[PDB]
């Protein structure tokens, strides 16, 4: 079934494209004189392709071979039990990421209402699916039929300015991949106008996606050399406390620095001198004494 | 390469989208010679040997030799030698003064005041559209849209949306009543209908001291001026009862011009106020001449003299530019 | 940057066509213009120059020139205000809208000063409102009503009769020192000759059109034609005003 | 940097005010960040260089990178004989020469950054004035709720004309749409006439022609060499006709679209407010505008 | 001096210190200046064009506007299908003139070679011919499950 | 750094140690 | 010091005496750039000197 | 790692352990023929920094016999001396040989001290990938066959098992779908 | 006048090699949309022959 | 704004008892004209 | 008591601003600021010389073309007939559309049926044939529910094409 | 200009020959009593012949 | 020092607010401490007459 | 009211052009140099909250 209805791309067939349908799109989106398309019609042929796979998935129901039931729950889970145990460790990465790309944001938003509805997926009647739906009939008459679905609960998020759907491909990757030292983060920090500790957060994922896109092994110690200042503190913050873990706001000190306390730190910076640029952006500028060097490098035993 | 492309699926017609940065589609070879390619093949191979084998065996990690932290020594794409990165770069094509002097001349143009921005045209304050589930049921154009339907179209082919059948009756609900349902609409409405840009007085519309539209002064201003044109007022008088589709035929012979080219200019000039086309400028000239010198007869010397755009002559428009929709509702009576 | 610039100066990029003497000589004119913000603040009155909707930098289209509009708007009408703003204080009519100060000061010997300037204040004010520069066509809501009354069974003498009826109404202003209005008398439109210092409001009527017969309305531009045609430039005047008339307004006050 | 933040401030506003389009928040952040690396590139190739200064006859000479990090201090033995302050008042004197020349150089090299940057915006800036809908009412005419009022008449104290016009230029051919690409290809084709002609043959074989294709033979860079390996065609960008990002927003969620709108609107107002602040100073310098507001009804009676 | 007043003492001290050059600024009585000085070689840089350093990756144009791309081929095939559909609606009798009012069967009728047959006959078949030779225990089993 | 003219980087300029993985 | 600050607030009693010649020293104001500037000369002919 | 005449020349910075003392070098060769990189004894004092961790300037100071590629107590070995290379971020920490400019003679050209980084350092930086076949360093490596010395990486990998190029076969899933999504919690769905 | 170089070639000594077409910025009116390309095309042809 | 809202009302002059004749002025029209007759557009002191 | 003992509590942040002093935890947010001043040396701190960054309006520019030239204005560069039905880009919306699309508009606008005159429109005719609206394809009428001569239907829509 | 005047004008005037004359004969159809009497009597008949014709 | 806006009073009435090398060597030190402060939205500069 | 302060350098037409002085921005050398992260240095007495209006 999977090969017949999911991988057989030729077996997929899109709604017929008439001349009026064609000219519409070529004057609609390739030439989008009328810019936007925000509606629900049989057009754009791309959501439908993923939809056709999706709708084929929804129609699927685990059952006998005596009837039009395509596959048996035993045979189904057998296929997974067969293929899961055939998964390459890298395939686990794609799976583990898939479990979190889709399922985890669903199972987080779940209540008692959805319990009956979850079983309809695996077509696996467990305790009671007839009497319980009337309990859901109670909440659903007092609940919008659109929101109570599981598919729609995540339709909105924050910060549509930088989206994950576009930032997969690392920007400027052709340049900073050639000689990574030539590109300290302060060069690409401006490329992301988000909060700083956030911009240096996403910059890690940019490096890790960049490497995998080129199959090379990713620099596992970039974040530590990236969040150097962050790292050197906690290593100390750990070696003062009796707790093991990261530093939350609570255990941070309660000092009240004056309004002008870093002035000497400023006229230092506002009057710094650097012979070659790399000196200015060196990754070990943070490291002044041995007490620093011992901690920063205390990670890599090597 | 020689033969034709085709879609494996039946009836696939829209291009699949590829984005910049996606390594699937990058062709940026700036320091990628053959040696770097083979040097790139090096790091790629010793990490994922199954990626290259036609039939890949199950890929797994074995012990690494130099040490557990061997990613330090192998990670990252191979490096190009440093000097080529610095001096191996073409000279930047010289951007002369005029290439700038014209751009800075091309940038100062876009700083002009576009009329639709300060006091937003009504057509664009109620043209808001959201894919949200709540938005469309309270069809938002209902008020102005009905007017445009009514007087700018015939009674047979105009869809008029009634107000009472609307969700809230089509007006703002009383404030403290509806759980915040209605308040967000007008708020959202105002958030799309608030102006911006340096108005006539010289400040933002949201300025703390300069407030325009005091007691509908600008509203009473347009109400007494009237969005019209002396040149139109003369022509539409001279046309009289006849339809342009009849009048135009007379004006343009078999080989003078394309009446469509002309008659179209009359439609967006008689109504939907704009400047009349150079074609229309000439056509109106032979036609309107006898009207002007009857119009412009008793004028004193210093006053401007009405004449088509082509001894002080200045067209009969006191409006620099009227929006295409307000000129309509005025001139929907003519 | 319109607030800071004096009341009348231009606003643009200097072409450097002016030498040092070009600039510093202009600066004084900006300097002495500060005397306005002084004097206007000390001469500020309850009544004022009513602002014209249509911009009048260019003279009113075909009817008037700008030279002719400097006199009435900036010199005479102001002088019609300055009298009122002066005499209103101290009198019981101090601090009242026009429609109150007109009637109460109307038709009495001593108060005639107010009724002179005030009833003129509205007069000169309405003459600005009636002029739309390039003229507008009479809305159909009126072109039917004017047609009913002023065609004694003619071929649409709707405005054509109105024009002549003004010329007879203006020539009848034998003083050539009065006003001419097309007043709604509650039953019938009829142009009434009005002496300066008396407006139709004092007569309780609803005015619709304002037409100036004062020489200062035509003094600079129109008698030039008179000196060449020897008939009536005022007839040539009235025939030119209706190329600038505003029936759009008289529609609002029709209802 | 800063000045580029002011140009990119308007170009994000103009791209909305003239055409109701949203520049995606990341694209706007690149133009700044794309410029910052450009100066960061310039900054590198400087650091190999060095500048010299002389305060006394030659008795003091300081060799310094164009940035300001003094590499070498070359002192005559006599200068050391001097008092400390006289040592100080000499080194700090020649160093001033070292930063003086270090200024004029990075002052010219700065222009190159500026000019190259305008080349970046020419696709966008010229693109929003390459459209039939780029009407700008005069900079002096009164707006009004029913449309822009008269030109403010150009007061007409001139007589002959001496002020009577509104110079309503056009910037686009009326009949045939001439995109930039249409010209550059004709240009690219125009060189073909030369290359094929014996005149060009004799010129291309000349030493002078060889430096031409050296710079402008990009189609013949050896594969893998830095630069564009093909014929480089400049962008056409009809901003009112090419859906930038706003279509995506209204698809996903209003609250971002109205926000990203209000960002564009204020950024446009802020530009014009600056565009007023210039005249706010200009008219004051030409002696035509007072320091204190004298025209009160122009800010109040409206 | 408003800034570099203080650190200069330290700046010299670490940058290499005072190196003493005998007869550095000395001018010979003949006119020569002994000890030819260090020379300023700094020049306005000529090879820095970050725009040509990072281009639109496939169509290398020194730009910064992020505009998405339609994959080559899937754009051309897309266009080639439009003209073939354009050719149907607006120019029906081959007269070439734009017929603004098209025929119903011309409005709704599909493109001639819209439904790819070559891909079937030139590729799908050539696969099926080799498919005919697969083992008998397989071809049925393939047909069976599918 | 020994003369105190060098721009410092204390632990005090540390933000949150973010969960990347 | 008074005018070179980007925001210079003048009160009524503020008087700028630039007098250096009476003390015999060329007037060391640092302000003369605000004087030598053409706006000073073009507005007020010869005030700067 | 600038290559000249097909020889890997590197720039680096040799630094003491406490980073109080440091020496800069202009161009040094990469020499896997060496078992340990060797520096002038003239430096030993100039890279010596007493520390509370190592009171004597270095952890170990010893004089030994060594002179390969120079043309008993010949040369002094000392450690640990960290070595900052320019292009490579991580620093390699070496125990080199401190030698007079004659024993492992150095000033060969007109002032060129003939510095050459040994296998001691390359095993611990990004230069280690140069050792891999196809890298810039493969040729100099100690295979004496003289063929298998310059044969391309393909001819090595086709021997090793690289049958077809990366992701060419449709049995291997193309690696650039390894992470279809990056889970930044703040950017999407909020915290 | 021909740009006179000697180490570059025998290009010029001060002689006139071609009648200089006036700056195409200020020549006959070209639409400013094509003004950028023409300018960048004009100088390049003047400069490289 | 906080800094701007400050200046706009008390610093940049307003409708209170501010009349440009009132602010302490050293060069009125007449005083400023005299300067032209003495120090405007002249080379040296001896001629001045 | 205890609830009052909590209501009395003031936060660390509340204490901080009160004492006019930045708290220790909230100073990492200044670190990026200090980074620019540190990395502003040389090129980055030297503005474009002679360039203000703010440019005033220097012309009165408008490229608003007539409608007829606007129709086939973009013939070559794009897909023929640009301004198909764009009310916002074109002054005349219905200009240039093909026979069905204009019909589609009035078919989606679709003023519902009512009682008719004996001069019953083609809408009545096309329904008695089962050819409701798209099936007068070659026919020039664009609004099927209108009672006028066929030329009157065509003469009104000769501009639109 | 002139080299293009003689070039495009006859080809531009050519479409005018068809575009002007096209709408022209539409008007005479309206005022023609033939079509006019047909539309009034029974438009259905008037609508039949055109549909099939 | 207000909560946000610092103040600086030149306190030298005896010497008529004149700046020897004593003051100035701290004025460009203190007014910098004021301006380059963190919360200093505005440093009002005046004299403590 | 107040956005006139991002361009106070323009008040001196010479120095606005001359660009000798570094300072050009309100809160620093540059106006929006660190627009996103600097302002958090006020203690968040009055936070934003849950102002999502979807």
């Amino acid at each position: 079934w999977y090969l017949q209805n999911v991988l057989s791309v030729e077996l997929m067939k899109l709604p017929g494209r008439t001349n009026a349908e064609k000219i519409a799109i070529y004057r609609g989106r390739k030439r989008p004189a009328t810019w936007d398309k925000s509606k629900e019609g049989l057009m754009d042929d791309e959501v439908l392709l993923k939809q056709i796979v999706k709708e084929r998935w929804r129609t699927l129901e685990f059952g006998d071979r005596d009837a039009g039931y395509p596959c048996t729950f035993s045979d189904y889970i057998q296929f997974l039990n067969e293929w899961f145990k055939s998964l390459d460790e890298e395939g686990l990465q794609r799976l583990r990421e898939h479990f979190d790309r889709k399922i985890r944001p669903l199972l987080a938003v779940m209540t008692h209402v959805d319990l009956m509805w979850l079983e309809a997926l695996t077509q696996n009647s467990v305790q009671n699916k007839e009497q319980l739906e009337r309990r859901i009939g109670f909440q659903t008459s007092l609940g919008t039929p659109e929101f109570f679905d599981m598919s729609k609960r995540l339709r909105y998020e924050i910060n549509e300015d930088y989206k994950v759907r576009d930032e997969l491909g690392p920007e400027l990757f052709a340049l900073w991949s050639k000689a990574p030292e030539r590109w300290p983060p302060e060069r690409l920090a401006k490329m992301y106008g988000l909060d700083f500790t956030l911009v240096r957060k996403i910059l890690v994922w940019h490096h890790f996606k960049a490497c995998y896109d080129a199959c090379v092994e990713p620099d596992w110690t970039l974040p530590k050399r990236l969040f150097a200042l962050e790292w050197i503190r906690d290593v100390r913050a750990r070696k003062q406390g009796l707790f093991y873990g990261k530093l939350r706001f609570a255990e941070q000190k309660i000092t009240f620095y004056s309004d002008k306390f870093l002035f000497r730190d400023l006229v230092n910076r506002r009057e710094a001198s650097y012979a070659n640029v790399w000196e200015m952006d060196d990754p070990y500028r943070f490291l002044q004494t041995e007490q620093d060097y011992e901690d920063y490098w205390g990670d890599n035993y090597d | 390469k020689r033969e034709q492309w085709a879609s494996l699926i039946q009836g696939k017609y829209t291009p699949k989208v590829k984005k910049y940065g996606y390594a699937q589609h990058t062709t940026q070879d700036d320091f990628q010679t053959k040696e770097y390619k083979d040097r790139l093949l090096a790091r790629q191979y010793f990490h994922s040997p199954q990626a290259f084998s036609v039939i890949p065996e199950r890929h797994e990690r074995s012990v690494k030799f130099m040490g557990k932290w061997e990613h330090q020594r192998v990670c990252g794409l191979p490096t190009a030698d440093r000097d080529e990165l610095e001096k191996g770069w073409g000279e930047a094509e010289e951007i002369s003064d005029a290439a700038v002097g014209a751009i800075e001349q091309a940038l100062r143009d876009i700083s002009g005041r576009r009329p639709g921005n300060f006091v937003k045209s009504p057509t664009e304050t109620q043209s808001l559209r959201l894919n949200e589930s709540w938005w469309t049921p309270l069809e938002f154009g209902w008020e102005e849209h009905n007017r445009e339907q009514m007087a700018f179209l015939d009674s047979s082919e105009r869809s008029i949306v009634e107000g009472a059948r609307l969700p809230f009756g089509g007006k703002r609900p009383p404030f403290g009543t509806t759980y915040g349902m209605g308040e967000r609409i007008s708020e959202i409405a105002a958030d799309y209908a608030k102006g911006f840009g340096l108005g006539p007085h010289g400040h933002s519309p949201q300025h703390d001291t300069a407030h325009f539209n005091t007691l509908e002064a600008e509203q009473q201003r347009v109400k007494v001026l009237g969005l019209g044109n002396a040149l139109v007022r003369l022509f539409h008088e001279k046309l009289g009862n006849q339809d342009i589709q009849a009048w135009s035929l007379q004006q343009c012979g078999e080989s003078d011009a394309n009446v469509r080219q002309l008659l179209l200019s009359v439609e967006e000039w008689r109504t939907k106020g704009r400047a009349p086309s150079l074609l229309l400028r000439k056509v109106l000239q032979r036609y309107l001449k006898e009207e002007l010198d009857a119009f412009n007869s008793g004028l004193p010397a210093h006053v401007p003299r009405l004449a088509v755009p082509c001894g002080s002559s200045s067209a009969g428009c006191i409006w620099v530019d009227v929006d295409r929709n307000a000129f309509a509702l005025e001139h929907a009576s003519q | 940057f319109c607030e800071y610039v004096p009341k009348g100066a231009p606003t643009q990029v200097s072409l450097s066509v002016e030498t040092p003497y070009g600039v510093t000589r202009a600066f004084r004119m900006t300097e002495m213009a500060a005397a306005a913000a002084d004097a206007e603040r000390d001469a500020k009155g309850f009544f004022y120059l009513p602002r014209m909707d249509y911009d009048v930098g260019q003279g009113v289209a075909p009817l008037m020139s700008r030279k002719q509009f400097d006199v009435q708007y900036n010199v005479f009408h102001k002088a019609a205000v300055d009298r009122l703003n002066a005499h209103t204080l101290g009198s019981e009519l101090e601090g009242h809208n026009l429609n109150v100060v007109i009637r109460n000061s109307s038709f009495d010997a001593s108060h005639a000063v107010i009724h002179a300037a005030a009833s003129e204040h509205f007069n000169y004010c309405f003459w600005y409102r009636s002029l739309r520069p390039w003229g507008t066509a009479v809305p159909a809501r009126l072109k039917e009503e004017l047609q009913l009354q002023y065609s004694q069974n003619g071929t649409l003498d709707a405005v054509k009769e109105v024009q002549r009826l003004f010329t007879v109404a203006a020539l009848s202003q034998q003083s050539a020192g009065g006003w001419v209005y097309l007043v709604w008398t509650g039953k019938a439109f009829d142009v009434i000759p009005f002496d300066h210092g008396t407006c139709p409001i004092g007569s309780d009527l609803i005015p619709l059109l304002a037409l100036n017969t004062h020489e200062s309305a035509r003094c600079y531009d129109y008698p030039l034609a008179a000196e060449d045609e020897e008939g009536d430039e005022v007839e040539r005047f009235v025939r030119n005003f209706f190329k600038t008339c505003n029936w759009r307004l008289v529609e609002h006050y029709f209802l | 940097m800063e000045v580029y933040r002011r140009i990119a401030e308007r170009v994000r506003g103009a791209l909305w005010a003239h055409h109701r389009r949203l520049m995606p928040e990341r694209q706007f952040h690149r133009i700044l960040a794309y410029v910052y690396n450009n100066k960061y590139e310039y900054q590198i190739r400087f650091d190999r260089m060095s500048v010299v200064g002389r305060a006394w006859a030659g008795r003091v000479e300081v060799m310094t990178t164009p940035g300001g990090f003094l590499k070498r201090v070359r002192v005559h033995p006599a200068v050391e004989d001097l008092s400390p302050a006289q040592q100080h008042k000499l080194v700090l004197a020649a160093y001033a020469d070292a930063c003086q020349q270090g200024r004029a150089l990075m002052e010219q090299a700065e222009l190159k950054v500026y000019k190259q940057f305008l080349q970046d915006l020419k696709p966008i800036i010229l693109g929003i004035r390459d459209n039939p809908e780029f009407y700008t009412v005069p900079e002096d005419s009164v707006e009004t709720i029913g449309g822009v009022l008269r030109r403010d008449q150009a007061p007409l104290d001139g007589g002959a004309a001496a002020n009577a016009a509104g110079a309503v230029h056009r910037t686009i051919p009326m009949a045939r749409a001439h995109q930039p690409v249409d010209e550059v290809r004709r240009r690219h084709a125009w060189e073909d006439q030369w290359l094929a002609s014996k005149q060009g043959q004799r010129w291309a074989h000349s030493l002078r022609g060889k430096e031409y294709f050296t710079r402008h033979g990009p189609q013949y860079r050896p594969r893998g060499a830095p630069g564009a390996k093909t014929r480089t065609l400049p962008f056409e960008l009809l901003a009112p006709y090419t859906p930038m990002d706003e279509g995506r927003l209204l698809r996903t969620n209003w609250v971002a679209y109205m926000d990203s709108k209000h960002v564009a609107e204020s950024l446009w107002t802020r530009a014009k407010v600056a565009d007023r602040e210039k005249q706010l100073r200009q008219l004051q310098e030409r002696g035509q505008a007072w320091h204190r507001p004298i025209n009160e009804d122009a800010v109040q009676r409206w | 001096h408003a800034s570099k007043a203080d650190r200069l003492a330290g700046m010299i001290e670490d940058a290499g210190g005072f190196e003493v050059v005998a007869h550095l600024g000395e001018v010979d009585k003949e006119g020569n200046a002994k000890v030819p000085p260090l020379h300023g070689d700094a020049h306005v840089p000529t090879n820095v064009n970050f725009y040509e350093m990072a281009r639109h990756p496939w169509e290398d144009t020194p730009s910064s506007t992020r505009r998405d791309g339609f994959t080559a081929g899937s754009k051309e095939y897309f266009e080639q299908q439009y003209k073939k559909a354009e050719k149907a609606v607006y120019d029906e009798a081959g007269r070439g003139q734009r017929n603004y009012w098209p025929s119903k069967a011309a409005v709704d009728g599909v493109t001639g070679e819209e439904s790819n047959a070559l891909l079937e006959e030139r590729f799908f078949a050539k696969l099926r011919d080799a498919e005919r030779g697969v083992e008998s225990w397989a071809r049925q089993l393939r047909k069976k499950a599918v | 750094y020994a003369r105190g003219q060098h721009p410092s980087y204390d632990m005090v300029y540390a933000g949150p140690m973010p969960e990347i993985f | 010091l008074a005018l070179a600050a980007k925001y210079a607030g003048l009160q009524d009693a503020s008087e700028f005496i630039v007098d250096g010649p009476n003390v015999g020293l060329t007037p060391y104001s640092g302000m003369t750039r605000l004087l030598a500037r053409p706006e000073t000369s073009l507005k007020y002919p010869g005030l700067a000197e | 790692f600038r290559m000249k005449l097909g020889s890997m020349y590197v720039d680096y910075k040799i630094v003491s352990r406490n980073h109080r003392r440091s020496i800069r070098v202009e161009d040094a060769l990469v020499d896997p023929l060496l078992p340990t990189t060797v520096v002038p004894l003239h430096w030993l004092e100039q890279l010596r920094c007493p520390s509370t961790r190592l009171l004597t300037g270095y952890h170990t100071e010893e004089a030994v016999y060594a002179k390969p590629n120079y043309g008993h107590a010949n040369a002094i070995r000392a450690g640990p001396v960290v070595l900052y290379i320019t292009g490579q971020s991580i620093p390699v920490v070496l125990n080199p040989l401190f030698v007079q400019p004659d024993e492992w003679g150095l000033t060969q050209s007109n002032g060129e001290w003939d510095l050459r980084i040994g296998m001691d350092a390359i095993e611990q930086c990004s230069l280690y990938a140069e050792l891999r076949p196809g890298g810039l360093l493969y040729s100099k490596l100690p295979h004496a066959s003289l063929t298998e010395a310059m044969e391309p990486v393909q001819d090595t990998l086709k021997r090793y098992g690289m049958r077809c190029a990366l992701a060419e076969s449709p049995l291997v899933p193309r690696p650039w779908t390894r992470m279809r999504y990056m889970f930044i919690d703040e950017l999407q769905r909020g915290q | 006048v021909d740009n006179a170089r000697r180490a570059d070639g025998t290009e010029g000594t001060g002689q006139y090699t071609q009648v200089r077409l006036l700056p195409p910025e200020i020549g006959p009116f070209q639409y400013e949309n094509t003004l950028i390309e023409s300018i960048e095309t004009a100088e390049r042809f003047r400069r490289y022959g | 704004w906080q800094l701007g809202h400050l200046l706009e009302k008390c610093f940049q002059m307003k409708d209170r008892w501010h009349t440009s004749a009132m602010e302490r002025c050293a060069m009125t029209p007449i005083r400023a004209r005299w300067v032209e007759d003495a120090f405007a557009d002249q080379s040296s002191i001896e001629e001045i | 008591g205890v609830f009052e003992a909590v209501k009395a509590l003031r936060s660390v942040s509340e204490i901080a601003a009160s004492r006019g002093k930045v708290p220790h935890s909230l100073v990492y947010n200044i670190y990026p600021y200090l980074e620019e001043m540190r990395r502003r040396k040389g090129m980055m701190a030297m503005h474009p010389p002679g360039k203000d960054g703010i440019f005033m309006p220097n012309r009165v520019v408008d490229n608003r073309m007539p409608d007829h030239l606007k129709k086939g204005y973009y013939d070559d560069v794009y897909w023929k007939d640009f301004f198909a039905g764009s009310k916002e880009q074109l002054n005349e919306p219905k200009m240039g559309l093909r026979g069905d699309e204009l019909r589609a508009q009035l078919e989606e606008s679709q003023g519902r049926t009512a009682k008719r005159s004996n001069r019953r429109t083609l809408d009545d005719v096309l329904r008695r044939l089962g050819k409701t609206s798209r099936d007068l394809g070659a026919l020039q009428v664009v609004n099927p529910r209108l009672d006028a001569k066929l030329p009157t239907h065509m003469k009104r829509n000769y501009l639109l094409h | 200009l002139l080299q293009e005047y003689s070039a495009t004008m006859p080809s531009a005037q050519a479409e005018a020959q068809i575009a002007n004359f096209g709408l022209a004969r539409a008007l005479e159809s309206e005022a023609s009593t033939a079509i006019e009497q047909d539309f009034r009597r029974n438009a259905e008949r008037y609508w039949r012949n055109v549909l099939e014709g | 020092n207000g909560r946000f806006s610092n103040t600086i009073f030149i306190n030298d009435p005896k010497r008529h607010q004149t700046l020897s090398a004593t003051l100035a060597k701290e004025l460009n030190r203190e007014v910098d401490r004021a301006t380059n402060g963190l919360y200093s939205k505005l440093t009002v500069l005046t004299s403590a007459q | 009211t107040g956005t006139s302060l991002y361009f106070r350098d323009t008040r001196d037409s010479a120095e606005a052009v001359a660009h000798a002085a570094d300072s050009k921005g309100l809160k620093g050398m540059d106006n929006g140099v660190d627009l996103y992260n600097e302002y958090k240095i006020v203690p968040d007495l009055y936070p934003e909250g849950f102002q999502w209006k979807h």
